[PDB]
């Protein structure tokens, strides 16, 4: 794809067919240099800066505690060769 | 934790822009297809041993606005606002301390240092303020000295001691960390293994790019006088020479990456260990954190690497 | 309770594993990475490695012995060239895959066997138990793990000063729900009433920085009364 179609600069390279967003989203296709492209609502493919999570923060308070009521039994898969 | 992410663009390297030596490598076989390869697979390796390393959190923690922990002051390892990049003083003088295109490229990380702070910043969060168990679960908020003197009673010492003691402690921790401040400062080789991770692959690379300029038996290094020089029989065979030349050069390149990624990879294995049971839980294997009882610790991001603040 | 969520998470487990394509994607990988190291190997033999064929038999019966010999030397150096490459690669990816094999065996006898306190080593979370489960070259573990799940907010005090002296959680934490103070289990929420019991007394109220005031209940005091 040549250029003028959505033409992006990053830091990674020239990128062609992908728009670039202001918002951040978990990373699906690792562009590289904290750029993920993914595809998103029509439809087209999005290049955004990608989401790390989403930033809570801990109600600490030197007084306060916060003690778990009722727990899940989580079975976890782990293959290995 | 992570070494430079480097792609070297096989039938670049071997042949410059000439076409002649292109067709003469394309008769070697898959050759420089493995190699690139290989070398793609280091790179996606580096990338993962990042992001293993650092990504143990689910959720981007914060600390609370005011600093009260009981007295323990943690600003040389939290981020400070101040200076443009979010990076602790430990982390900005980690940072100080660590100080080519012929089909050579350095892909860039996929993670920012940035969003590796980023990361780093929020284990620090969640260790401060829910203790471990940010780690086995939803963090749960908990104040620091009760953290600390649960730390305690894993290392087989009562709590009574900690509460009777928390002035003395706090001075100690943050007498330690400040130690620890200028020890960093002063010291040149404190930072010795990263620096010899990346002064290894920048020898290894300016060793390549020196084999460049190697006769390997031909009539001359560059490729253009042997064009010019010998008809196209010759020329073949010099060629030829040369090719095997810069290919043994680029396969020994090849197999030391392979070597020493698996080193840099059995070393982030270690610090991806290190991180869940130190950073997101305390230990009880003896040396493995810290000489001395283990009571915590601190990540901090560094230049291809993580530094660990072995509270013992 | 727990037993039906154990079985549920066994359900979801064996669900999760048929629908989702790149499930087993290490050993797919592993078998993958072999096969083309071995497919390479093969087609290493079409390579002319710059002699006139790329296969020897057409050379020796074209080409007098004399000068055959040089283009057979070509084609012996191209094809123990690949073969070396093919061996050290494999060498490489037999280091990988013994570090994969000590790490398995270290998490069977860590997590199968037992019970590891190591955090993240067997499942995220407070790890209970493991179960192997063979695969084709590989191994699968299940790591049952124990996550808490609804937590809610609570006053805390690191000891409760009674009759002067500090009083601190035996093995627990001081929590309240506003009005009333009890002592829990750190991981899970059971509160029961402040007492002798469940607190060793050490110390004097002035030296704890965060103590509290509240009454801890003694068990032998009703006997003595009544
Ligand atoms: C702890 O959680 C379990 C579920 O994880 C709760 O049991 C469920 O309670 C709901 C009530 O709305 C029922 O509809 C479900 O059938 C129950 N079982 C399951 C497997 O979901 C349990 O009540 C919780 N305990 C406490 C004290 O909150
Ligand atoms: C994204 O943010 C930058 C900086 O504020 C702004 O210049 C740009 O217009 C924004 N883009 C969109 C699509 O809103
Ligand atoms: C923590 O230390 C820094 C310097 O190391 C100092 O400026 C700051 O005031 C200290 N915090 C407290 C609460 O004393
Ligand atoms: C605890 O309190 C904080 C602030 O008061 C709040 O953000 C948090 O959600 C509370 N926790 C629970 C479990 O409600
Ligand atoms: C706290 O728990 C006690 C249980 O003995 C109960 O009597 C009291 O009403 C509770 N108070 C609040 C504010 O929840
Ligand atoms: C918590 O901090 C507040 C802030 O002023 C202080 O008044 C209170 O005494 C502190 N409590 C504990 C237990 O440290
Ligand atoms: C606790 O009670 C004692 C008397 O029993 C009193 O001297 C002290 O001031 C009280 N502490 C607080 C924090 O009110």
């Amino acid at each position: 794809y040549s250029t003028g179609s959505n033409v992006f600069q990053t830091r990674a390279g020239c990128l062609i067919g992908a728009e670039h967003v202001n918002n951040s989203y978990e990373c699906d296709i690792p562009i590289g240099a904290g750029i993920c492209a993914s595809y998103q609502t029509s439809q087209s493919i999005i290049a955004y800066t990608m989401s790390l999570g989403a930033e809570n923060s801990v109600a600490y308070s030197n007084n306060s505690i916060a003690i778990p009521t009722n727990f899940t039994i989580s079975v976890t898969t782990e293959i290995l060769p | 934790v992570s070494m430079t992410k480097t792609s070297v663009d096989c039938t670049m390297y071997i042949c410059g822009d000439s076409t002649e030596c292109s067709n003469l490598l394309l008769q070697y076989g898959s050759f420089c297809t493995q190699l690139n390869r290989a070398l793609t697979g280091i790179a996606v390796e580096q990338d993962k041993n990042t992001q293993e390393v650092f990504a143990q959190v689910k959720q981007i923690y914060k600390t609370p606005p005011i600093k009260d922990f009981g007295g323990f002051n943690f600003s040389q390892i939290l981020p400070d606002p101040s200076k443009p990049s979010k990076r602790s003083p430990i982390e900005d003088l980690l940072f100080n301390k660590v100080t080519k295109f012929n089909g050579l490229t350095v892909l860039p990380p996929l993670l920012t240092d940035e969003m590796i702070a980023q990361y780093t910043s929020a284990l620090l969060a969640g260790t401060i303020t829910s203790g471990w168990t940010f780690g086995a679960g939803p963090a749960l908020q908990i104040p620091f000295p009760m953290q600390m003197a649960y730390r305690f009673n894993g290392i087989g010492v009562t709590q009574n001691v900690l509460y009777e003691n928390q002035k003395l402690i706090a001075n100690q921790f943050n007498s330690a960390i400040g130690k620890i401040q200028d020890s960093l400062s002063s010291t040149p080789s404190a930072l010795g293994k990263l620096q010899d991770v990346v002064n290894q692959n920048a020898q290894a690379l300016n060793t390549l790019v020196k084999q460049l300029s190697s006769n390997f038996g031909a009539i001359s290094s560059v490729l253009n006088d042997i064009l010019s020089r010998l008809d196209p029989p010759e020329a073949e065979v010099q060629i030829d020479r040369l090719i095997t030349g810069r290919l043994q050069s680029l396969q020994t390149y090849v197999t030391q990456q392979l070597i020493r990624a698996a080193e840099i990879r059995a070393s982030a294995n270690l610090a991806a260990t290190k991180m869940s049971e130190c950073v997101l839980g305390q230990s009880k294997r003896v040396d493995f954190c810290g000489k001395g009882y283990h009571l915590m610790s601190f990540p901090q991001s560094a230049p291809h690497g993580v530094v660990f603040l072995h509270v013992t | 309770l727990i037993a039906n969520q154990f079985n549920s998470a066994i359900g979801k487990i064996q669900d999760s594993l048929s629908s989702t394509p790149s499930a087993l994607g290490k050993l797919q990988d592993v078998v993958n990475q072999n096969a083309q190291a071995l497919n390479t190997l093969v087609k290493q033999l079409s390579s002319n490695f710059g002699a006139i064929s790329s296969v020897l038999n057409d050379i020796l019966s074209r080409l007098d012995p004399p000068e055959a010999e040089v283009q057979i030397d070509r084609l012996i150096t191209g094809r123990l060239q690949s073969l070396q490459t093919y061996v050290t690669q494999q060498l490489i990816r037999a280091a990988e895959i013994r570090a994969s094999a000590n790490l398995a065996a270290t998490k069977m006898s860590e997590c199968v066997l037992g019970q590891s306190k190591r955090v993240d080593f067997c499942g995220k979370g407070y790890h209970l138990m493991s179960f192997p489960q063979s695969a084709p070259h590989g191994v699968v573990f299940l790591h049952v793990t124990y996550v808490p799940a609804q937590e809610k907010n609570f006053t805390t005090a690191p000891a409760i000063c009674h009759d002067g002296k500090a009083h601190f959680p035996r093995e627990g934490v001081f929590v309240s729900n506003g009005t009333h103070w009890f002592v829990t289990q750190r991981n899970f929420y059971e509160p029961q009433i402040i007492t002798t019991d469940n607190t060793f007394v050490s110390g004097n109220c002035d030296v704890v920085i965060g103590i509290v005031n509240n009454t801890v209940y003694d068990p032998l005091q009703p006997e003595l009364d009544s």
